[PDB]
């Protein structure tokens, strides 16, 4: 479940390849992620402070 | 249905498929499924014509007024 | 929360969408569905200035939300 | 009833292909509506497509899962 | 009021059609019959790939899967 | 009326086209309303059969319902 | 019967040879066979004159 | 289902897992859900190239369909029960 | 030879016995303590026999196979087939919440030997987990 990842940074990679590290804020049982405080894992790019991003674009998800 | 299609209907419309496919064309009829019937539609993939065509509300990415 | 729920909470915000085609779609949310399925106002589009525009929300890559997206929501 | 066909090639040698030109050959010992298959003392071979020539990985692994959305053809060898 | 699709393709029963798929492959044929899915019956189907290129001419009733089905065409 | 079909084409041997192109020549021993195709004596070519013939498999031959695209028949 | 069969029959843990808790447990306790505990596929498998009246 | 009572069964095993993006990790199963998505533990290393950039990641939640194959050993579990498992079921 | 052929008979007397007698247990058990690290290939097989037995819809061979349970507990410890004993742990664990007193206890006593015999860290239940079931076995 995803619900221990909640209030917590956490590595997402998407599917594309690209990776980020950003808060988690709220899951559902489509995997649609919200989320907040984004940067990016590898180039430290700050992207917004909230976005949504699509369960089927998730590959992987990690705890940090 | 979220969408009104009715203001849409007997207007053109600019569709986008699945697949880099690019249609427009009339509305001459919709469904609740979106699935969508054009007239005088013409496609650009750079430049095909069409008669009258039945859209596929399943597959369609995206649709806006033109 | 959820999104879903954020996105019913959240209603005429300008957001920029993310397509699977790679085409930025800035816009203001109208309507929202359980299929996340978009609907906008003002649209303009990168690689078009649009009055209204619809969105599938299978297409959908991500949403860069407004950052007020809490305080207006809740 | 396709299924109850893939009755008979049970605990059987079977070989398998998959997306991305994934080939594998093993033992059939599992299936189901979503044709999630898992198999034993299986072997891959990877047809890999680099610098315009044609080569193969070969991973070889006793027991391993497939999942059904890769499924492609199943068959005897 | 609106006309339907269905009610189009009704119509195009027994007509050549050209189906678009999802792909640059098309297909053109008489159409036969159909479902709520629109899995397609075509009778002597003729298998085409855009950017033209003839790869089989089919002899017989064709059942084409609704999930590559892009656009169809009356005519 | 696709069922209809479906019983009629039972026990024929067809031409199956996958998404991947590659055309199987064979049988046809079941199908169900997936499109799940289970063939036998199936023969796998390149596009048209006309091509060169890969492999052959005189077994039953399992097809799955979303990567078929159109099932013909000789 | 005889070792043989007692051996040869083995059980779901001996076969298994164990290594999974929620096999041997789950298999036994409520366990009837192991590893046993959708709508739209029913509706596909289940699938104008009707529509038109 | 099947599939979903096998991993559903096995809870605490490393397992390697292959991604369609190229991406092997090894990890110890914990959380299991209708949908096959997975959470390992213990984030091991695979090959050099193929292991991802995560330094610190000691747990992780994988998609369902993200999944290539799941590796496992013939000693973890016994294929016969769950073959019998499947012509019970179908 | 014959001391396969020995075992082979007990096991097969064991399993076919059909009188309600305390002996087979007790005595097979003895023999298992004479004769121990020699056992492992026939260990396996008449621990088959064991749980085919604990599953069994006569208390008088559930109690009896449990009985026996309790006696071959520490000759597997001569074999290292520790998650062996973790299998039996579980499965007795499993049958703990049975309503026939008599053979409960019997298995109880096969859980005393199991966890006395095996390392308790090793014990896969593992004991916290065990402890609470039995707070109200003792009412």
């Amino acid at each position: 479940t995803l619900k221990d990842y909640l209030n917590k940074r956490v590595v997402i990679i998407k599917v594309d390849g690209e990776c980020l590290i950003a808060s988690l804020n709220g899951f559902d049982k489509n995997t649609n992620l919200f989320i907040t405080n984004v940067f990016n894992r590898i180039s430290k790019e700050f992207i917004c402070k909230a976005q949504l991003l699509r369960g089927s674009e998730i590959a992987l998800v990690g705890l940090i | 249905a979220i969408l009104d299609l009715a203001k849409y209907k007997d207007s053109k419309i600019r569709v986008k498929l699945m697949g880099g496919k690019l249609v427009i064309g009339v509305l001459k009829g919709y469904d609740q499924l979106m699935n969508l019937v054009l007239d005088d539609t013409v496609e650009y993939m750079n430049a095909r014509k069409l008669g009258l065509t039945v859209i596929r509300g399943t597959i369609l990415v995206s649709l806006s007024s033109a | 929360m959820l999104p879903l729920y954020l996105l019913t909470n959240a209603k005429g915000q300008q957001m920029q969408i993310e397509l699977k085609n790679g085409e930025i779609i800035q816009g203001i949310l109208t309507n929202v569905d359980n299929w996340m399925n978009l609907t906008l106002s003002n649209v303009t589009e990168y690689s078009v200035k649009l009055n209204e525009i619809y969105i599938r929300g299978t297409f959908i890559k991500f949403i860069k939300l407004q950052d007020n997206i809490i305080d207006k929501v809740k | 009833t396709p299924l109850d066909l893939l009755k008979l090639n049970l605990d059987e040698r079977v070989y398998i292909k998959l997306r991305g030109a994934r080939t594998l050959v093993g033992t059939l010992q599992a299936f189901d509506s979503h044709c999630n298959i898992v198999l034993s003392d299986a072997v891959e071979t990877i047809y890999q497509l680099n610098n315009e020539e044609l080569s193969e990985s070969e991973r070889r692994c006793e027991m391993v899962f497939i999942r059904g959305d890769t499924v492609t053809l199943i068959s005897t060898p | 009021p609106e006309i339907l699709p269905l009610e189009v393709i009704d119509k195009t029963i027994n007509q050549k059609v050209l189906i678009v798929l999802q792909s640059n492959r098309e297909f053109e044929g008489t159409l036969v019959g159909f479902d709520d899915f629109v899995n397609v019956i075509l009778e002597d189907a003729v298998e085409w790939l855009i950017d033209n290129e003839k790869v089989m001419q089919h002899h017989g009733r064709m059942l084409l899967s609704g999930n590559n089905i892009a656009i169809l065409v009356p005519g | 009326v696709t069922t209809e079909f479906l019983s009629d084409i039972i026990g024929k041997t067809v031409n199956v086209k996958l998404a991947s192109g590659l055309l199987y020549s064979g049988r046809l021993e079941s199908i169900d309303g997936f499109m799940n195709v289970a063939l036998s004596s199936a023969t796998e070519h390149y596009e048209s059969n006309n091509n060169k013939l890969l492999n052959k498999f005189n077994s039953d031959v399992f097809l799955r319902g979303t990567q078929v695209m159109y099932i013909s028949e000789q | 019967e005889k070792f043989q069969g007692h051996g040869l029959k083995t059980e779901l843990h001996s076969a298994l040879k164990s290594s999974n808790l929620n096999l041997i447990r789950r298999t036994y306790q409520t366990g009837e066979n192991p590893y046993l505990s959708n709508r739209r596929y029913e509706r596909g498998l289940k699938f104008k004159r009707i529509a038109q009246e | 289902m099947l599939f979903f009572s096998f991993f559903k069964t096995l809870v605490d095993q490393e397992v390697v897992v292959e991604l369609k993006n190229d991406i092997e990790i090894k990890g110890t199963l914990q959380s299991v859900d209708q949908f096959l998505n997975l959470k390992l533990d213990n984030i091991s290393c695979t090959d050099e190239k193929k292991y991802p950039h995560l330094g610190s990641v000691r747990n992780i939640f994988i998609r369902g369909s993200t999944v290539r194959y799941v590796y496992l050993n013939k000693n973890m579990v016994d294929t016969n029960l769950l073959q019998d498992a499947t012509r019970r079921e179908v | 030879r014959l001391e396969t052929r020995l075992i082979d008979a007990l096991l097969i007397a064991f399993q076919e016995q059909t009188n309600s007698d305390s002996i087979i247990f007790k005595g097979f058990g003895a023999v298992t303590v004479s004769l121990d690290i020699r056992m492992k290939p026939f260990l396996a097989p008449i621990v088959s026999t064991i749980l085919n037995h604990l599953k069994h819809k006569t208390p008088l061979v559930r109690q009896h196979a449990a009985d026996l349970c309790a006696i071959l507990i520490p000759v597997i410890k001569n074999c290292h087939e520790f998650e062996m004993l973790n299998k039996l742990n579980i499965i007795l664990y499993e049958s703990l919440g049975e309503v026939y007193p008599e053979v409960l206890g019997s298995i109880i006593n096969a859980m005393y030997c199991i966890t006395s015999v095996m390392d308790l860290d090793k014990l896969q239940p593992p004991i916290n987990q065990i402890l609470p079931t039995l707070t109200p076995i003792l009412r």
